């Protein structure tokens, strides 16, 4: 059916780092099985936060001191970086 | 709003899970966009090594075999994703140091 | 005048203030978010009005 | 046509199935191992083909970390003839029973 | 029935082999048959579970996965 | 008059296994942990209760990590410990990746 | 500094674990696995700290980091 | 002057049945409802998934009794399920 | 209230309470908390159980903590559930190990 996944998401993002790389179905599976990991780790560990002060609702401060949670030091100091600039830049 | 962050993990369908997340009461409306902001770094940081490991090889389509031994040839992936077990993977060469014949 | 450095020396407010908006319909779209845009009128269609 | 000293097949399958990359139990005798513990739990069940490779994925992937544990306890036990107490040692420290 | 010795003896020697073993003993064959056996014990029952309380007569891939990552021990690739 | 080794040592085991009164005291224990945080934030005042937590749970990781290392040292064949028992729990445990 | 972990203290750890009978370096190696694990479980703290936007770590901030870690502690009302 | 919450006189009165013999130290009690928190919250997120895995939001008892078969050991589950399943009865049978 | 219209001594009230500001789904069935008060009132059952009975083991009539770690350590399945979490003030077992014993 309508079966939602990310699949031409990440073939941009492949096309936009290696551009002439091509990549199988079964990874693009495991990309999107990452991808739901990941979003369901940082999710609940925000609604873990929003419950730890008693904030109901969720705003970008959330997301961010989560990925300082889950991720070690380097990633975490980039993904900030990122989020940081994207954010500003939206 | 994917345009007007610049980024390619539509921020629009990562509002719709949200919102569907059982995660708050509300959903502010720049998080979505630091949410997919951090997904497109962390893909783009699995796809270099994904991209590397396709290079040593010499091979065109990248096979889940890479993506093995790209996650177990960095550091920082392997303490992130440790418990985490990919399908058709195997796992690194690896010989010890008194099973060669001396 | 290219050595009417007060002139950039006045600019340089604008250039940098500005530059957080460094393509055309982000721009197109700032205004619409006061351009009489009703809200919820779709991105491509604000950028329309 | 010769044979050489133990030792020479061993390195060569280590080398030859690190290169390899998919399944080393076979398909049908864990398909009937699944089947058999699985009927004693509810009877008359019906599967997924993608559901029993997933187990013999889970399978391999525990018996390959249970195995690394094993031999990193025989190679600090100046040994390479592993032995069941080694597996008791490496279960034992996992926790996982 | 005896499908647990339908795991051969060359199989154990050949993921022996994969994980890095050289030299396998005699004794090691039916006790990793257990460990197997126990494990695939904990997997099928909350399979069976998830089967079970989805009132359908099939066990589908995505109830493993979930009862993968109910253990901790999560599998990628099948969808999930 | 002197002893034999091991009448001391098991006695204090069994003199041990009864109190779960902390061993690692409290103002050594505190100037540590305040020098370990003072390199994330300057000057963070602190709660004795996560003081007391963390007391606790480093006292009790300690005994499940030398659990583990005596039961390798013991495995190897030998009485006594020696740090690379440490390494081999602690990469079983998966910590070092 | 590091040297308030006393010898005899580790060797009363050493007596609560099981162990009998200890050799030198079990100390170094003791300070360097205690210092990480404290690291990493200060630093989840400090980041639930800041999150909560005041000076002093809560023993709340220090269960729900062993929460993280998977190390979950009771006694203290989490 | 905020007003807590905690679980001491109704664990309290458990105690008093099973045991009247029988004192308990009120740090003991912290303990326990820390462990029941902890079991609350485990049994919480396992009918959290229950209820996206199944595409459904209306939370039965059903689901909970399925999380109670996974979460604990067998035996035991199969004790609970039987006091879990004998309470619903004797509340829903009467009002 | 609806707690003796079950007859336990757990409430439904606020656990109907927590359930929703927890967020855990959207809506909340009739008698769900009810069970779980069930659930919850069965287990702690089995550890005080234990627990007094590590109480008649050191003869105290106030039950101390290390007379709970013990408990929860002795059992098979309560060692299963709750061997993953420390407990403060806890200990461990009696444990000598024979292979360390002297002739």
């Amino acid at each position: 059916s309508r079966k939602e996944s990310y699949s031409i998401y990440v073939y941009k993002v492949l096309k936009q780092v290696h551009p002439d790389t091509g990549i199988s179905s079964k990874a693009m599976g495991i990309m999107n099985s990452f991808v739901n990991d990941i979003f369901e780790r940082i999710a609940g560990e925000a609604s873990r936060l929003a419950h730890y002060n008693k904030r109901s609702t969720i705003t970008s401060r959330e997301i961010q001191t989560a990925v300082r949670l889950l991720l070690p030091g380097e990633l975490a100091k980039h993904a900030v970086s990122e989020g940081t600039k994207a954010v500003t830049k939206y | 709003r994917s345009s007007r962050a610049g980024l390619q993990f539509p921020v629009g369908r990562v509002h719709r899970l949200l919102r569907k997340g059982n995660y708050s009461e509300r959903v502010g409306a720049g998080a979505p966009v630091y949410l997919a902001a951090v997904l497109e770094y962390l893909t783009a940081e699995i796809l270099e090594l994904a991209g590397n490991a396709a290079r040593d090889n010499k091979k065109t389509r990248i096979i889940p075999r890479h993506l093995q031994l790209a996650i177990r040839n960095d550091e920082e992936l392997n303490k992130l994703l440790g418990r985490v077990t990919i399908a058709q993977g195997g796992v690194l060469p690896n010989i010890q140091a008194v099973l060669l014949p001396k | 005048d290219e050595n009417d450095w007060q002139m950039l020396e006045m600019l340089k407010p604008c250039i940098e203030e500005g530059f957080v908006i460094q393509d055309k319909e982000v721009a197109l779209d700032f205004i619409g978010r006061r351009g009489s845009a009703a809200l919820g009128i779709r991105r491509e269609k604000r950028i329309q009005y | 046509p010769h044979r050489y000293r133990p030792g020479t097949v061993a390195l060569r399958e280590i080398r030859r199935y690190q290169k390899s990359t998919e399944l080393l139990i076979r398909k049908l005798p864990f398909q009937r191992l699944v089947r058999e513990i699985a009927q004693d739990f509810k009877t008359d069940l019906r599967f997924q083909s993608a559901a029993i490779g997933a187990l013999q994925e889970a399978s391999e992937a525990y018996l390959v970390g249970l195995f690394e544990d094993t031999n990193l306890c025989a190679i600090h036990a100046k040994r390479v003839t592993i032995m069941p107490k080694d597996i008791q040692l490496a279960r034992r420290i996992r926790g996982e029973r | 029935r005896d499908n647990i010795q339908g795991i051969t003896k060359p199989a154990i020697r050949r993921l022996a082999r994969r994980g890095g073993v050289k030299r396998i003993s005699g004794l090691i064959y039916e006790e990793t048959r257990g460990v197997l056996k126990v494990f695939l014990e904990n997997v099928i029952r909350d399979a069976v579970t998830y089967t079970e309380h989805a009132k359908r007569k099939t066990v589908t891939a995505m109830d493993v996965v979930y009862a993968l990552k109910r253990q901790g021990r999560t599998l990628y690739g099948f969808g999930g």
